[PDB]
């Protein structure tokens, strides 16, 4: 029949801003027609590195929910958001399960999120004491001791901020250029799944 | 929980807050360099402050955790770089008075004026016009003016200055556990931990004193041809038997031999290899030039530039308006930015410098992977060694001859392949004597080995023993003839020079041998040998993290300086020079029978 209502993903993937990678952003997705066929046809949108599903048959196949998680790295870590791997992004900022059902997205957005005197609003936790669950979220602020004596609140010796920024200019090479990620999950539940997409007539 | 992950903590916050407050300080400086203007002179000093402060506070954050403990090598390593005192071990004052007489050389250096006596409306300084007199003029009495008159005021204005300048740093290297300030410069090279590949300071004089010895044969055919050269420029006024004349060397101190190629060249009938009037007359600009290049690198099968390079580098002078440096020099910004400061003209000596340049931008692209503090050459001679490789490659005429800038119809004879040799040894072998001169005096007096009122004699007759070059006339100690030179007048280590020239030929050698060239070796091209550029991609990947011992043995199968690869580069010289000096006497005199 006739379509309409169709998934917000202009509010996730053309918003102005983004989150940092530690306060990574989470939009649930329900009860629309989501139409995949714009994401795979847009030529700025270089990775597209889908797991678990394959990208041809993404329209056919209804899911109950589909979770947006979006958040801005550099050029070098857009291949730590998969299962698997290991580094400061997977083990601290996010971390992403192995038996993980749906897609990454990833482009490069130099032009929109960086300054000449540099960009600081996007920061990146560097210490954690214990790796990350998966699709846990970390937005505490508490010093980080790597040594023996309490920090008791103080950024002392062995006693460190635990979140830095990331610097982003306009001049920086390609693996450290601001890349702009957004994971798409895609869920079943017993509920009726309500999140399809559109059917040809 | 342990010391050594406290350790590595440290040093991963340390690497990140300075990849930053060095891409802020080499771009403000690259904005300083490429427009000289007054906030571009303040954003250079505010950013250098902040990076000195920098390093002062993390140095002293960083000598908390003794090494002895350690028992991962890059950590210690690492550890090792940060925790160097450099001039903060001393008291402030004496610090002070240090940077106050550094820089007090530094002006008496730069605005040092020399002029003629009786025409003082205007006077010519040395970095316009006294390398000009000293390369371009052909009268004795001339250079001889020029040379005693710049070397007596710069003596006698900077003695009393060397005379502290000694104590100062002497007592800042035995405050830093070094035995003498040339302990401090030879450890640069020391190699400790390591089983199999330890290197100590102190063998260094000797390893050279080894390479030294097979180096003084060929210098010395060199230098009789040289001299029968300067008997055909000087009739009378240099002797036969005895050594040269100092102020006779075509620069202001000897350093490099090669203005006197017009003088000295073995056949000037046939003609050089300048190819300035093939890029002239097809209009061949820089942008196409480093393009060339980047063939050339991607030959070899080096990773090719990066898109800000070509957006961001300046590759040609940008006007009048705009006041610039003319010095060729290559820019790692951090941060994955690189960038060549170069004022090109359409010459092939630019062409060679812009393979130089490139040659080391992909030396610093090959060690990003590494953490900061390892970002460097294994030595002080590799970066500048593997830039003279790709310069040696890329001279060559079969380059030349692939690239179109030398016609097909070309005919290499020996005779043109000896004057070149002849030119590259002008430039290349007269240098290792004096550079090895200079070092050897600077640690002898640094040691304490020279007394203090027997600097001169003894300098001189170090220049007789050594070089075998005999001053014009006897300076006492109220002169301070080594000070002239810009490199010992602002205190720079100079045996880097010997290290290079030496690696540069072995890593020739190597190359040649990995891309399976059947020929001597100046005809060697590495263009179009993957093999090649992978055994040198394998050493450029290292960085600092490894003993520069054993990148040498990755290279070139040996893990000990050699000096056979630069013998067996100038063989067919050397059976030249041989065959033209029978007629002439070999070797020198300690007499001072010249003058
Ligand atoms: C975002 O803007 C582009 C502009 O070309 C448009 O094509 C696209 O439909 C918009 N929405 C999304 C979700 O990309
Ligand atoms: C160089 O500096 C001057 C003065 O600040 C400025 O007017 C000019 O635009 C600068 N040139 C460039 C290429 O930025
Ligand atoms: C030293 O630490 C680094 C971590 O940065 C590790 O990769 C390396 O394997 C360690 N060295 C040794 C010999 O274990
Ligand atoms: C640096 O100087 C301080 C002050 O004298 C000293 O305690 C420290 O041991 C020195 N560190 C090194 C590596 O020489
Ligand atoms: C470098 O080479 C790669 C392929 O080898 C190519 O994709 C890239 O565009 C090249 N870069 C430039 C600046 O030409
Ligand atoms: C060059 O080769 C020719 C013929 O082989 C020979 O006669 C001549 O002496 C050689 N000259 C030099 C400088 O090698
Ligand atoms: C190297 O390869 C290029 C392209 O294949 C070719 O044009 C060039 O002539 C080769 N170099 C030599 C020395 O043959």
């Amino acid at each position: 029949p006739n379509i309409t209502n169709l998934c917000p993903f202009d509010e996730v993937f053309n918003a102005t801003r983004f989150a940092s990678v530690y306060a990574w952003n989470r939009k649930r997705i329900s009860n629309c027609v989501a139409d995949y066929s714009v994401l795979y046809n847009l030529a700025p949108f270089f990775t597209f590195k889908c797991y678990g599903v394959s990208p041809t048959k993404l329209n056919d196949l209804c899911f109950t929910n589909v979770y947006a998680d979006s958040f801005v790295i550099r050029g070098d870590e857009v291949r730590q958001i998969a299962p698997g791997q290991t580094g400061n992004i997977a083990d601290y900022n996010y971390k992403l399960p192995d038996d993980f059902t749906g897609c990454v997205i990833a482009w490069n957005s130099n032009k929109l999120d960086s300054k000449v005197s540099g960009n600081y609003n996007y920061l990146y936790r560097l210490f954690r004491k214990s790796n990350l669950k998966p699709f846990e979220r970390d937005i505490s602020t508490e010093i980080y001791q790597a040594g023996n004596k309490p920090c008791n609140g103080v950024a002392g010796f062995n006693c460190y901020f635990p979140l830095r920024s990331y610097s982003f200019r306009p001049t920086y090479g390609v693996g450290h250029q601001p890349y702009r990620v957004v994971v798409l999950s895609f869920e079943l539940l017993h509920a009726p799944a309500t999140v399809c997409g559109p059917k040809k007539s | 929980s342990t010391i050594e992950e406290q350790a590595k903590t440290f040093l991963d916050k340390f690497n990140h807050e300075a990849e930053d407050l060095f891409y802020q300080s080499s771009l403000a400086s690259w904005n300083y360099n490429t427009n000289i203007t007054e906030e571009n002179v303040q954003n250079m000093n505010n950013a250098g402050d902040k990076w000195s402060a920098f390093l002062k506070e993390q140095s002293t954050l960083a000598q908390m955790y003794p090494l002895q403990e350690i028992q991962n090598l890059t950590v210690k390593l690492q550890l090792q770089a940060l925790q160097q005192n450099g001039s903060s071990v001393l008291s402030e004052d004496k610090s002070k008075r240090l940077n106050t007489i550094l820089n007090t050389m530094s002006t008496i250096y730069s605005t040092g004026k020399v002029c003629n006596p009786d025409n003082p409306q205007e006077c010519l300084l040395l970095e316009p016009g006294l390398n000009e007199i000293m390369a371009n003029s052909l009268d004795y009495n001339e250079r001889l003016w020029a040379w005693e008159s710049w070397r007596s005021e710069v003596g006698k204005q900077l003695r009393p200055l060397y005379e502290e300048y000694v104590v100062l740093k002497n007592e800042m290297a035995r405050a830093n556990h070094y035995e003498d300030y040339g302990d401090y410069w030879r450890g640069d090279y020391e190699v400790n931990g390591v089983d199999g590949y330890d290197y100590s300071r102190g063998q260094l004089i000797e390893d050279v004193e080894h390479t030294f010895e097979e180096i003084k044969p060929l210098y010395e055919h060199l230098h009789a041809y040289v001299r029968a050269k300067l008997m055909n420029a000087y009739p009378s006024y240099i002797s036969p038997i005895g050594c040269l004349p100092a102020h006779l060397l075509g620069d202001m101190w000897g350093r490099f031999w090669t203005n006197l190629y017009s003088l000295t060249v073995p056949f000037g009938q046939k003609p050089n290899i300048d190819v300035t009037d093939a890029m002239v007359d097809q209009a061949w600009d820089a942008q196409r030039i480093f393009k060339e290049a980047e063939k050339f690198f991607v030959s070899v099968g080096l990773p090719n530039m990066t898109q800000g390079f070509w957006e961001n580098s300046m590759l040609t002078d940008p006007g009048n308006v705009q006041k610039a440096v003319c010095h060729p020099t290559a820019w790692d910004l951090g941060k994955g930015d690189f960038r060549i400061l170069m004022c090109t003209k359409v010459t092939m000596d630019d062409f060679l410098t812009a393979h130089h340049e490139m040659g080391h931008i992909q030396y610093d692209m090959a060690y990003a992977a590494q953490p900061f503090l390892l970002r460097n050459g294994a030595n002080e001679g590799f970066h500048e060694a593997v830039g003279e490789i790709m310069s040696l490659s890329a001279a060559t005429p079969k380059h030349l001859k692939s690239i179109g800038l030398l016609s097909p119809d070309f005919q290499e004879d020996n005779e043109t392949e000896i004057n070149f040799l002849l030119k590259q040894a002008l430039t290349i072998v007269g240098t290792l004597p004096f550079t090895y001169m200079l070092e050897k005096w600077r640690w002898m007096v640094f040691k304490g080995e020279i007394p203090k009122d027997q600097w001169m004699k003894k300098w001189w007759e170090m220049k007789r023993e050594i070089v075998g070059v005999v001053e014009p006339v006897p300076h006492d100690e109220t002169y301070c003839d080594p000070a002239s030179l810009f490199h010992v007048s602002n205190d720079y280590s100079f045996i880097r020079y010997y290290t290079r020239t030496l690696y540069q030929f072995q890593f020739q050698e190597a190359l040649c041998q990995a891309a399976k060239h059947e020929g001597p070796l100046h005809k060697c091209d590495i263009s179009n040998s993957t093999e090649a550029g992978q055994k040198l991609f394998n050493m450029l990947r290292l960085g600092k993290s490894e003993p520069w011992t054993l990148a040498l043995e990755n290279v070139v199968g040996a893990k000990n300086m050699n000096v056979r690869p630069l013998l067996n580069y100038f063989e067919p010289l050397f059976t030249w020079l041989k065959d033209q000096n029978k007629n002439s006497f070999v070797g020198w005199s300690t007499d001072w029978s010249p003058y």
